[PDB]
C-alpha cells in the first residue's frame, strides 16, 4: 500500500511544481493597490456618521 | 394550505352566528389570522385580527366591541362570535393568514370564505374600469391620504387580485417584493403617497378586481377596487 | 519504495528552492513607505441574547442584515441585526452542532457537527415551518465546516481528512477531495466560487478546485494545527489561524507566506479569522476572551474589541463591511461598528 | 397620651457622630443593591438563586432608600418635620423590608437545604416560575404584617415642638392595660416572625446540610462552615439588638427603669439593622463564582 | 415609533425567547454524562442492559432511573482527534469509563491493552476541560478475570507485582493503580465499582454518583462550596 501512497505523493509534488509563480513584490504591490482603492468604501476603516450608520440606539 | 369556513345563511338582525374556519396544511400556531368581509359590489374591509398565541387582538372601529374573535391553536380552528348583526353586516367573511418577520409576506393566502346574510388612512383609486385588450400594458394608479413610507426605510403597501369566483391573491407586498407564485409581469412602485401598479402584458387570468391595502396602521383599509376585463 | 521517497524529497527541495527564489522582497519592506493605521475604536452596538450554550459558528447573509448562529444547545437562531429580533428558531435533532452556513439566496441554511450528517433546512417552505429538507450522509467524521457553493451544490468538510461536494437535488457526493493528512478544520470560498482553501490539523493549507477536484496548490508554515482560514477579498490571497498564537498570510500566485502576525503577550490559540471588505484590516478571534485587529500591511495591532465573557469562537464581517459580528462560548453574540 | 409615649415627651437630649455617620450604610446599600438589581436582573440568565438574590436586593434597596429620611429626622433634632402621611409610610415600608428580608433569607435557606436533602426533587420540580410565585406570596405576608403597625402610627407630639411618630397604639378600638397588651403582642409577633423564626430556619437549614454531608461521608470545606457562621452572625447581630430593645420597650410598661436605656439605646440599634441591609450582598451575591465574574466584567467595562 | 409590523415581529421574538427559555429549563433537568473506553471493554453490554432496564457518528442514549433523567453520549465510534472536539463536553456532569479487566495479558495490534487504557484514562482525567468532572470506573470483565487468574498469573502484565495470586489482592492492586492516576484529587474524585451479571447494581451506583455530583454542583452554585 505504501507504493501507491508514494506514487500519489510524487505525482502531486510534480503537479504542484509545474504551476506558474510571480515575484512577491508584484503581489504585495497589487494587494496594497487593492486595499488603497477599496479603503474609501470600508466603513470599518472610515467610520460613517450616524446619518448613514444603520446601527444606532433603538 | 387550506381554509374551510363554515356557518352563515339567513340570520336575523338581532340573532347571532358563530363562524368556524378550519385550518390545515400549515403551522396555524405561528401564523396570524384576519377576518375580511366583502359586501356585494363593494370592496374588502378588515374586521379583526389575532396575533400568534392570542397575545394581541385588534378590532375595527366598525365592529369593536360587537364582534368577538377567538383562536384555538391546539385544535387549529378560528372562531368569530357575532352577538349582534346589523343590515350592513351582510358580507362574505374570508380568513387570511399573516406572519410577521423580516422578509415575510402577510396576507399571502385567502380562504374560500362563507356567505352570511342579514334579513383612518384612506385609500383611493383614480380609475375603476379600464377596458383594455390583452397584450397591451396596463397601469393602475393609487393614492393614500397618509404617507405609507415608514422611517425604517420601507413602504407598507399591498396589492390583491380577486378573480370572478376566486378569493383575492396577493400580487406584491411592501410595494417592492413580488409574492411567490405570481408571474414577473406584475410590477409596482410609488413615491410617498402616489403608487402605481404596472402590468407588462395583460392576459385572460388577469381579469379581475385589484384591491390596494395599506399596512402602516392596524386599522387596515382597502381601495374601491379597479376592475379589468377583456 | 526508496526511489519514490528520493524523488519525493527531490521534488520537495525543488519546490522549496523555487519558492525561495521568488522571495525578492518582503511585504513589510514595501508597506513601510505608507503611514500606519490609527487606533481603531469599535463600540458594541447590539448584544444578541437568547442562546443558552456555547456559540460555535455563525454566518452573515448576503443582505448584510440577517445572520444565523449555532450553539451547543441545539437551537439555530436567525437574528435581525437591525432590530435584534429572532427571525426563526430551528430545533436541531443533534445538539452537538459545530458549524453553520447561510445560503447566498437566503432560502436554505446548513449545519453540522458530531452527527456526521449535514442537515439542509429550507426557510421559504410553503408550509410556513422550517423543516429539514435534505440530510447529506456518508461522512465518517464530524463536520468541521460547510459553505454553500451555489443554490444547487454544496461543499462540506468532515473530520475524516476528506471533503466532499454534494448536490442538493441529487444528494450523492460527486467530487471527493482527498490528500489532507490532518482533519480539515475550516473552509473558505473565493469570490468567484471556483477555488477554495482548506486548513487541516497537519499545519498545512491546500488550494482545491471545484470542477477539477484536485489539490491545485499546497501551503505550509504553521507550527500547529490550522484553526481558521479566510479568503482575501481580492481572491488571490488567504489568511490562516492556528493554535501557535499567530496568523500567516499566503498568496496563491507567489506560493509562499507573505507576512506573519504575532505578539509576545499572546500565547493562546486562535479560533476564527476574517478579512474586512477592503482587506485593510484583519480580525482574529483569540482564546483570551477577546478579538484583536491586525494591520494586513504592517502587522500592527490596529485595535481590539472590548471582549466577551468566554473564548471567542467565531466572527464574520458583513458583505458591505458595515459591521462585524463576534461569537463566544459565553452564549452571547455582539456586533461591532 | 399613654404613659410610655407621654413620659418620653419629657426628655432633654459630640453625641451626633454615631447616629449621623450611619448614612454610610444607606450609601453602600443603595450602590450595591442597585448594581446587583441591574446586572443580575437583565444582564444574566435568570435562575432560582438569581431570583432570590434579585428580590433580596430589591428589598434591601427599598430599605436603603428610606434611610435619608430617617437621617434627616435625626439631624433636624430627633424629631420629624412631616405630615402624617410620611411618618406612617416611612415606618410601614421599614417594617415591610424587615419581614421581607427575613422571609427571603428563610426561603433561601430552605432552598439550600432542599438542594441537598432532595437533589432529584430540586433538579426536576424546581423552576424559576415557581420561585417567583413563592416569593410574591412571601411579600404578601410582609405587607399583611405591616398593616397593624401602619395603623398604629401617629405623630406623637413632644412638648417643645418635636415629634416622635411611633406607636400610638390606641388609635383604633380604645386604656393603659389595653395599650400595654397590644404593644407586647406586636413586639412578640415581630420578634417571632422576623428574627426568631427566620434565624431558626436558617440555622436548621445550614445544620441539615452539614449533617447530610456528614452522613454521606463528605467533608465540608473551610468556605462552607465559615460562610455559614458569617451569615448567622450577620443576621443575629444586625436585627438582634433592635428586637431586644423593642422587647425592652414593650416591657417598659411594668419596668419604668428600662425607659431611660430605651430612649438613648433604641435609636442606635435600628441603624445596625439598615447595615445588615448593606451586608447580604457580600454573603449571598459576591460568593457565587458566576455572579462574581459577571460583576467583575461589568466593573472592568466601566 | 415601531410600525404595525415591527411590533408584531417584536412580539414573535418575545414568544420565541419564552419558548427557548422553557426548552432550556426542561433540558437542564436531564443529566448529561459521557461514555468512554475501548470497544472490548464491554460498553455495549452496559448500554444494552441500561436500555432493557429503561450509522457512523456518536450514539445518544436516553434513560430514566428513580425519577432522574439521564443523557448518555457514546463517542467510541468517533475515530478522530479528540482534543479538537472533546472540549464540547466541558459541561458534562460525569464520565463513564469502562476498561477490560481480564485483558491484562492480551496484546493489541501501547502493545498492552491495560497500559493503553491507563494512558487514555490519564489523558481524559487530567484534561484541562475535565478538571472538576467526576469519573465513574467499571470493571465489566471481573468474572473472566477470576476464571483466568487461576491459570494465567498476573505477573506477566505487572512484573513489579509480588503480592499473592488470589483474586482479592490482584483486584485491590489494580484498583489502587488506576486510582493513583488521579492527579487532581483535591477537586475531583473517582467512583470505582465492579460490574457483574447483576445490572441494577451498576445503575444504582451511577445514580448515587450522579446524586453526589448534583449535590456538589448545587452547593457550589449558591456559594457554599
Ligand atoms: C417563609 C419560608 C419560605 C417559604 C417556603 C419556600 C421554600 C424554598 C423554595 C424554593 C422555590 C422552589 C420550590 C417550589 C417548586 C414548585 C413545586 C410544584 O409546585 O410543582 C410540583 C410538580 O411540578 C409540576 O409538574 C408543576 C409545576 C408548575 C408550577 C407550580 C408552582 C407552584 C408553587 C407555589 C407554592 C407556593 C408556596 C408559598 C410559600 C410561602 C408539585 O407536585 P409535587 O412535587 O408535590 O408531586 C410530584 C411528585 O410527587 C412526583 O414524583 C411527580 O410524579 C409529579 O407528578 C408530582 O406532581
Ligand atoms: C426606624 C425608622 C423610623 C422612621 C422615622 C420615624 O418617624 C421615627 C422617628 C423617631 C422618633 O420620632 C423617636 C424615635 O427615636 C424614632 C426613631 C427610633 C425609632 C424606633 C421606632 C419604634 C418602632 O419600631 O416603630
Amino acid at each position: 500500500a505504501s507504493i501507491a501512497q508514494a506514487r500519489k505523493l510524487v505525482e502531486q509534488l510534480k503537479m504542484e511544481a509545474n504551476i506558474d509563480r510571480i515575484k512577491v513584490s508584484k503581489a504585495a504591490a497589487d494587494l496594497m493597490a487593492y486595499c488603497e482603492a477599496h479603503a474609501k468604501e470600508d466603513p470599518l476603516l472610515t467610520p460613517v456618521p450616524a446619518s448613514e450608520n444603520p446601527f444606532r440606539e433603538k | 394550505v387550506q381554509l374551510v369556513e363554515s356557518g352563515g345563511g339567513l340570520v336575523q338582525p338581532g340573532g347571532s352566528r358563530k363562524l368556524s374556519c378550519s385550518a390545515s396544511g400549515f403551522a396555524f400556531s405561528s401564523f396570524g389570522m384576519h377576518w375580511v368581509r366583502q359586501a356585494p359590489e363593494k370592496g374588502l374591509e378588515w374586521v379583526a385580527y389575532i396575533s400568534s398565541g392570542s397575545g394581541t387582538i385588534y378590532y375595527a372601529d366598525t365592529v369593536k366591541g360587537r364582534f368577538t374573535i377567538s383562536r384555538d391553536d391546539p385544535k387549529n380552528t378560528l372562531f368569530l362570535q357575532m352577538t349582534s348583526l346589523r343590515s350592513e353586516d351582510t358580507a362574505m367573511y374570508y380568513c387570511v393568514r399573516s406572519i410577521y418577520y423580516y422578509g415575510s409576506s402577510p396576507f399571502d393566502f385567502w380562504g374560500q370564505g362563507t356567505t352570511l346574510t342579514v334579513s383612518d388612512i384612506v385609500m383611493t383609486q383614480a380609475t375603476s374600469s379600464v377596458p383594455v385588450t390583452p397584450g397591451e400594458s396596463v397601469s393602475i394608479s393609487c393614492r393614500s391620504s397618509k404617507s405609507l413610507l415608514h422611517s425604517n426605510g420601507n413602504t407598507y403597501l399591498y396589492w390583491f387580485l380577486q378573480r370572478p369566483g376566486q378569493s383575492p391573491q396577493l400580487l406584491i407586498y411592501r410595494m417592492s417584493n413580488l409574492a411567490s407564485g405570481v408571474p414577473d409581469r406584475f410590477s409596482g412602485s410609488g413615491s410617498g403617497t402616489a403608487f402605481t401598479l404596472t402590468i407588462s402584458r395583460l392576459e385572460a387570468e388577469d381579469v379581475g378586481v385589484y384591491y390596494c391595502m395599506q399596512h402602516l396602521e392596524y386599522p387596515l383599509t382597502f381601495g374601491a377596487g379597479t376592475k379589468l376585463e377583456l | 519504495l526508496d526511489q519514490l521517497r528520493q524523488e519525493a524529497e527531490q521534488l520537495k527541495n525543488q519546490i522549496r528552492d523555487a519558492r525561495k527564489a521568488c522571495a525578492d522582497a518582503t511585504l513589510s519592506q514595501i508597506t513601510n513607505n505608507i503611514d500606519p493605521v490609527g487606533r481603531i475604536q469599535m463600540r458594541t452596538r447590539r448584544t444578541l441574547r437568547g442562546h443558552l450554550a456555547k456559540i460555535y459558528a455563525m454566518h452573515w447573509g448576503t443582505d448584510s442584515r440577517l445572520l444565523v448562529s449555532a450553539s451547543q444547545d441545539g437551537k439555530l437562531i436567525i437574528w435581525d441585526s437591525y432590530t435584534t429580533n429572532k427571525v426563526h428558531a430551528i430545533p436541531l435533532r443533534s445538539s452537538w452542532v459545530m458549524t453553520c452556513a447561510y445560503a447566498p439566496s437566503g432560502n436554505y441554511v446548513a449545519c453540522g457537527g458530531l452527527d456526521n450528517i449535514c442537515s439542509i433546512y429550507n426557510l421559504k417552505t410553503r408550509e410556513g415551518n422550517v423543516r429539514v429538507s435534505r440530510e447529506l450522509a456518508g461522512h465518517t467524521g464530524y463536520l468541521s465546516c460547510c459553505r454553500f457553493l451555489d443554490d444547487n451544490q454544496i461543499v462540506t468538510s468532515s473530520g475524516d481528512t476528506t471533503c466532499a461536494l454534494w448536490d442538493i437535488e441529487t444528494g450523492q457526493q460527486t467530487t471527493t477531495f482527498t490528500g489532507h493528512t490532518g482533519d480539515v478544520m475550516s473552509l473558505s470560498l473565493a469570490p468567484d466560487t471556483r477555488l477554495f482553501v482548506s486548513g487541516a490539523c497537519d499545519a498545512s493549507a491546500k488550494l482545491w478546485d471545484v470542477r477539477e477536484g484536485m489539490c491545485r496548490q499546497t501551503f505550509t508554515g504553521h507550527e500547529s494545527d490550522i484553526n481558521a482560514i479566510c479568503f482575501f477579498p481580492n481572491g488571490n490571497a488567504f489568511a490562516t489561524g492556528s493554535d501557535d498564537a499567530t496568523c500567516r498570510l499566503f498568496d496563491l500566485r507567489a506560493d509562499q507566506e507573505l507576512m506573519t502576525y504575532s505578539h509576545d503577550n499572546i500565547i493562546c490559540g486562535i479560533t476564527s479569522v476574517s478579512f474586512s471588505k477592503s482587506g485593510r484590516l484583519l480580525l482574529a478571534g483569540y482564546d483570551d476572551f477577546n478579538c484583536n485587529v491586525w494591520d494586513a500591511l504592517k502587522a500592527d495591532r490596529a485595535g481590539v474589541l472590548a471582549g466577551h465573557d468566554n473564548r471567542v469562537s467565531c466572527l464574520g464581517v458583513t458583505d458591505d463591511g458595515m459591521a462585524v459580528a463576534t461569537g463566544s462560548w459565553d452564549s452571547f453574540l455582539k456586533i461591532w461598528n | 397620651l399613654c404613659p410610655i409615649l407621654e413620659q418620653m415627651s419629657r426628655l432633654q437630649s459630640i453625641d451626633h457622630a454615631a447616629v449621623l455617620l450611619h448614612g454610610l450604610a444607606s450609601l453602600l446599600g443603595l450602590v450595591e443593591n442597585g448594581v446587583i438589581l441591574f446586572v443580575v436582573g437583565c444582564r444574566m440568565r435568570q435562575t432560582v438563586v438569581t431570583t432570590w438574590v434579585l428580590h433580596l436586593a430589591l428589598s434591601d434597596l427599598l430599605a436603603s432608600a428610606s434611610l435619608p429620611f430617617f437621617t434627616y429626622f435625626l439631624a433636624v433634632g430627633h424629631s420629624w418635620e412631616l405630615g402624617t402621611t410620611f411618618c406612617k409610610l416611612h415606618s410601614s415600608i421599614f417594617f415591610l423590608n424587615m419581614f421581607a428580608s427575613g422571609f427571603l433569607l428563610s426561603a433561601i435557606s430552605l432552598d439550600r437545604c432542599l438542594q441537598v436533602v432532595r437533589p432529584v426533587w430540586a433538579q426536576n420540580h424546581r423552576t424559576v416560575a415557581a420561585a417567583h410565585k413563592v416569593c410574591l406570596v412571601l411579600w404578601a405576608l410582609a405587607v399583611l404584617n405591616t398593616v397593624p403597625y401602619f395603623v398604629f402610627r401617629d405623630t406623637i407630639s413632644r412638648l417643645d415642638g418635636r415629634i416622635m411618630c411611633y406607636y400610638n397604639v390606641l388609635l383604633l378600638n380604645p386604656r393603659d392595660a389595653t395599650c400595654n397588651s397590644r404593644q407586647v403582642a406586636l413586639a412578640v409577633s415581630k420578634f417571632l416572625l422576623a428574627f426568631l423564626v427566620p434565624l431558626a430556619i436558617i440555622a436548621s437549614s445550614h445544620a441539615a446540610v452539614s449533617l447530610r454531608l456528614q452522613h454521606r461521608g463528605r467533608r465540608r470545606p473551610g468556605r462552607f462552615v465559615r460562610l455559614v457562621a458569617a451569615v448567622v452572625a450577620a443576621f443575629a447581630l444586625c436585627w438582634g439588638p433592635y428586637h431586644v430593645f423593642s422587647l425592652l420597650e414593650a416591657r417598659a410598661h411594668a419596668n419604668p427603669g428600662l425607659r431611660p436605656l430605651v430612649w438613648r439605646g433604641l435609636p442606635f440599634v435600628t441603624s445596625l439593622a439598615f447595615f445588615n441591609s448593606v451586608a447580604n450582598p457580600v454573603l449571598y451575591v459576591l460568593t457565587c463564582p458566576d455572579m462574581l465574574r459577571k460583576l467583575r466584567r461589568s466593573l472592568r467595562t466601566v | 415609533t415601531l410600525s404595525a409590523e415591527d411590533k408584531a415581529a417584536v412580539e414573535r421574538s418575545k414568544m420565541i425567547d419564552r419558548n427557548l427559555r422553557e426548552d432550556g429549563e426542561k433540558a437542564a433537568r436531564e443529566v448529561k454524562l459521557l461514555l468512554l473506553g475501548a470497544g472490548e471493554s464491554g460498553k455495549n453490554t452496559i448500554v444494552k442492559q441500561m436500555k432493557i432496564i429503561h450509522t457512523t457518528g456518536i450514539v445518544e442514549t436516553h434513560f430514566t432511573f428513580k425519577d432522574l433523567h439521564f443523557k448518555m453520549f457514546d463517542v467510541g465510534a468517533q475515530r478522530s482527534e479528540r482534543k479538537k472536539w472533546i472540549h464540547c463536553f466541558e459541561g458534562v456532569t460525569a464520565i463513564i469509563f469502562c476498561v477490560a479487566l481480564s485483558d491484562y495479558d492480551l496484546v493489541l495490534a501501547e502493545m498492552n491493552r491495560m497500559h493503553a487504557s491507563m494512558k487514555l484514562f490519564d489523558s481524559i482525567c487530567n484534561n484541562k476541560w475535565f478538571t472538576d468532572t467526576s469519573i465513574i470506573l467499571f470493571l465489566n470483565k471481573k468474572d473472566l478475570f477470576e476464571e483466568k487468574i487461576k491459570k494465567s498469573p498476573l505477573t506477566i502484565c505487572y512484573p513489579e507485582y509480588a503480592g499473592s495470586n488470589t483474586y482479592e489482592e490482584a483486584a485491590a492492586y489494580i484498583q489502587c493503580q488506576f486510582e493513583d492516576l488521579n492527579k487532581r484529587k483535591d477537586t475531583k474524585e473517582i467512583y470505582t465499582h465492579f460490574t457483574c451479571s447483576t445490572d441494577t447494581k451498576n445503575v444504582q451506583f451511577v445514580f448515587d454518583a450522579v446524586t453526589d455530583v448534583i449535590i456538589k454542583n448545587n452547593l457550589k452554585d449558591c456559594g457554599l462550596f
